[PDB]
């Protein structure tokens, strides 16, 4: 089976380098071509570049001349891509995508995607919290839950309940970035007859700072 | 190189329409009887997915309610019948030329009828206490369109600062919206005031819900 | 033997039905006839190539040069 | 200049019967 792994995120300072990692499996990394794609929210999808891992020879797009670079390692079939001097207009969503070739040449298969985020802050421990009314009025049948994740760098986090028990009724919000600081709000609907006697719990995991948090309700 | 165009940017198609999306290109990428064109989906937090190829035929795995046809530079790519789950961002794609383009994105909207939203303020625990800082938080969830006034009062006094608003996408599922609204605020100003109070203003209510705790 | 995939934007070794040759593989504009193997240009040497499983034109591009 | 050239593409008519 064809799988393509990457990291989830990486945090770089403005100067320094950026390394990524596209590993591939189930196919033969030298016949086929692997190609880069950007993309940054709310610009849509751009095209990075193209490499021939047998010959190294790079195929790169007139704009990102001169800054991206892309280079091969045939020993252990993995496709690395490096960009000189990122900036904070270059922070977006890097993905590795195959071409497999009928006629036209189209992506049949993609990564997971890696989170490049230039910023100058520092690494944080995140605090999470719980959120219980303390008192039902009968209002509803239906109880809210949330836990709240507030001072995390960098984005994203991941999080669940009972460590993914929970399949229903979960909502997850997007940060909002204020003071260097991220924040978020992970809510479930539950039944009346859960809460009294299940506890449910915020199962959070941060894989850049490699802190996974616990907490009771 | 070819550079695409897609219009409309948001394009809202309700259950049991037909959608349309139209992907321009500069030069005509026609050649040997067939077309150059590629169509995607893509949903928040989910690489793209191949959907539709040379317009032509569908992939395995992909439903029969995506059609494809058209010749030329615009083509027509269309979508029934709409199903709950059709709601994500489009692209479209050209392999001819080189440097490749990609497409400026189209995003789908599900209609749905107007529910009432589940309004619920949470009080900040003892935990955040300890720390010397407080964040009440209001959940609104259930609720279309996205359009809903978010207010804070304070003993009857209203701050339209220090407040966070973060909204999502539609659900594949419920096809509606959720969001938070959170207050941070100092312990010193936790100490001098008594209650706080979420207010939700909405199209469909003419009282706005209003939500209270007392500490 | 095994068949191979196709690789358009390299220089690479072109055997078709018989048909040996080395080239690019690019997006061809030209018609062709369906009742025809393939084609050729004056110099006696292949511009163009049909694929036997799925029907598509493609030209081929001359490499080596110098 | 000589490019000398490094994959090798070999296609044959999908067989229906060897």
């Amino acid at each position: 089976q064809v799988q393509l792994q990457q990291p989830g995120a990486e945090l770089v300072r403005p100067g320094a380098s950026v390394k990524l990692s596209c590993k591939a499996s189930g196919y033969s990394f030298t016949r086929f071509w692997m190609n880069w794609v950007k993309q940054r929210p709310g610009q849509g999808l751009e095209w990075i570049g193209m490499i021939h891992p047998s010959d190294s020879e790079t195929r790169l797009n007139q704009k990102f001349k001169d800054k991206a670079t892309l280079t091969v390692d045939k020993s252990s079939t993995t496709a690395y891509m490096q960009l000189s001097s990122p900036t904070s207009e270059d922070s977006a969503v890097y993905y590795c995508a195959r071409k497999d070739y009928d006629y036209d040449a189209w992506f049949a298969y993609w990564g997971q995607g890696t989170l490049v985020t230039v910023s100058a802050a520092k690494t944080t421990p995140p605090s999470v919290y719980p959120l219980a009314p303390g008192s039902a009025a009968q209002t509803n049948s239906m109880v809210t839950l949330g836990c709240l994740v507030k001072g995390y760098f960098p984005e994203p986090v991941t999080v669940t309940w009972n460590s993914g028990s929970l399949s229903s009724g979960v909502h997850t919000f997007p940060a909002v970035l204020q003071s260097d600081l991220y924040t978020l709000s992970s809510s479930v609907t539950v039944p009346s007859s859960t809460w009294p006697s299940e506890t449910v719990t915020c199962n959070v995991a941060h894989p850049a700072s490699s802190t996974k948090v616990d907490k009771k309700i | 190189d070819i550079v695409l165009t897609q219009s409309p940017a948001s394009l809202a198609v309700s259950l049991g329409q037909r959608a349309t999306i139209s992907c321009r290109a500069s030069k005509s990428v026609s050649a040997s009887v067939y077309s150059y064109m590629h169509w995607y989906q893509q949903k928040p937090g989910q690489p793209p997915k191949l959907l539709i190829y040379l317009a032509s035929s569908l992939e395995s795995g992909v439903p029969a309610r995506f059609s494809g046809s058209g010749s030329g530079t615009d083509f027509t790519l269309n979508i029934h019948p709409v199903e709950e789950e059709d709601a994500a961002t489009y692209y479209c794609h050209h392999s001819r030329e080189l440097p490749p383009a990609f497409g400026g994105g189209t995003k789908l909207e599900i209609k749905r009828a107007d529910a009432a939203p589940t309004v619920s303020i949470f009080p900040p625990s003892s935990e955040q206490l300890t720390s010397g800082g407080a964040s009440v938080v209001c959940f609104l969830n259930n609720f279309y369109p996205k359009d809903i006034n978010v207010k804070w009062k304070i003993d009857g006094s209203e701050r339209q600062n220090g407040v966070l608003n973060s909204w999502t996408d539609q659900d594949s599922k419920d096809s509606t919206y959720s969001m938070s609204s959170t207050l941070t605020l100092t312990k010193d100003e936790y100490e001098r005031h008594n209650s706080y109070t979420c207010e939700a203003t909405h199209k469909t209510s003419t009282s706005p819900i209003v939500k209270s705790f007392n500490r | 033997k095994k068949s191979t995939n196709l690789v358009k934007n390299k220089c690479v070794n072109f055997n078709f039905n018989g048909l040996k040759g080395t080239g690019v593989l690019t997006e061809s504009n030209k018609k062709f006839l369906p009742f025809q193997q393939f084609g050729r240009d004056i110099a006696d040497t292949t511009d163009a190539v049909r694929d036997p499983q799925t029907l598509e034109i493609l030209d081929i591009t001359p490499c080596s040069f110098g």
